[PDB]
């Protein structure tokens, strides 16, 4: 039995546009322990950017957490783009900015 | 306040190239201590206090162990995939650790895992191992025999385990014994038409153990409440949130401290 990553997108301090903030993107659940995360703003993959070890979870499945610096806008886009063996093609998930 | 010592080791059969055949790291709480894996072959802090208050022998000695752990790890996955008739790739899984309670006492556990399911646990109390399945009765069978190797493992638990984390607190006491209390605001809005929606949100606390509930006219809820996750901000603390539906107050205890919001 496979588990899919649950992909959770958000601010490390509440958002404000023009204020700098950092975006995170938690993946956690999953199983087996092969994955691939990006961070995307504006469709694009951002290249600065922070991520712990693989870690583990007391029922077995593992969690990440990949972040980067950012200064949200109105007008940007920002998305969390996540790859796993329970998935057919890449899954990306929105920054719902609160 | 509670803490607990921990770790696990991971084993892969045939992997992908870029996953290792083997990882091991440990935990003090939510903090990783160490890790170690069959590519860089060596056991290293993941965090500073421990690589300050640990000499070079110990990552030495125990980089030894490692390596002799991650041998035993993949011919213990052969067998059990042999056991269960299986190919391609599986997965292997332990959890060793300790918990030191408030109230002073302690608790102890290992357990395995083969492809993310449980299926063997130990029970110190009985020096036990108790299987999931038939395969797992067979490897219980075989470890069972071994009385020595379950005296072994309850004293570790009991013992050796609270006392690496007694000295693993003391080292990291600026970190893992630190307060930092929470943000918490209220946020009102009508959503679907009718619908208000009551958000009670928290950020910047650790330790992340937060209890958050919302009451109505001084007394427990019963419609849906809807929880957060507690998550990792990524600066070293956590945050966490918990919704209802509509005089109501979100009630928030952390750290011996009890928080309440009214809604007006
Ligand atoms: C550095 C101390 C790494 N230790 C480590 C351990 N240590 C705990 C214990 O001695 C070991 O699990 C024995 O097998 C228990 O009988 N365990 C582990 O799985 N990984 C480690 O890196």
């Amino acid at each position: 039995i496979q588990r899919t990553p649950k992909i959770q997108v958000y601010s490390r301090h509440p958002a404000e546009n023009g204020k700098s903030n950092f975006l995170n993107c938690y993946v956690s659940g999953f199983h087996p322990s092969d994955i691939e995360v990006d961070l995307l703003k504006n469709g694009e993959r951002i290249e600065k950017v922070e991520h712990s070890d693989l870690s583990f979870s007391k029922d077995w499945s593992f969690y990440l957490l990949y972040y980067t610096e950012f200064t949200p806008t109105e007008k940007d886009e920002y998305a969390c783009r996540v790859n796993h063996v329970t998935l057919s093609q890449p899954k990306i998930v929105k920054w719902d900015r609160d | 306040r509670t803490h607990s010592l921990r770790y696990f080791r991971l084993g892969v059969s045939d992997p992908i190239h870029g996953v290792p055949e083997f990882i091991s790291v440990g935990y003090v709480d939510s903090h990783p201590i160490t890790t170690y894996d069959s590519v860089t072959r060596q056991k290293e802090p993941r965090a500073p206090w421990m690589a300050e208050n640990l000499a070079p022998d110990h990552w030495e000695r125990y980089t030894q162990l490692l390596r002799g752990w991650q041998q035993m790890f993949k011919v213990e996955l052969k067998r059990l995939q042999r056991h269960y008739n299986h190919s391609g790739s599986h997965t292997y899984q332990r959890m060793i650790g300790c918990e030191l309670l408030e109230d002073g006492s302690t608790t102890g556990f290992l357990q395995y895992a083969y492809d993310g399911q449980d299926f063997l646990i130990f029970n110190k109390d009985t020096l036990s191992w108790l299987a999931v399945d038939n395969v797992a009765h067979t490897i219980k069978q075989a470890w069972e025999a071994n009385q020595h190797e379950l005296l072994y493992q309850k004293n570790w638990l009991e013992e050796e385990c609270i006392a690496w984390l007694k000295r693993f607190l003391e080292y990291g006491k600026d970190t893992l014994q630190r307060t930092e209390p929470p943000l918490v605001r209220v946020n009102r809005k009508e959503t679907f038409p009718g619908v208000t929606a009551l958000f009670c949100k928290a950020h910047g606390f650790y330790p992340p153990e937060i209890y958050m509930t919302w009451m109505k006219n001084g007394e427990e809820i019963v419609q849906e409440i809807d929880y957060g996750d507690i998550l990792p901000s990524g600066d070293g603390t956590y945050q966490a949130w918990a919704s209802i539906e509509l005089l109501y107050s979100c009630h928030v205890e952390h750290s011996g401290v009890h928080m309440v919001l009214q809604v007006p």
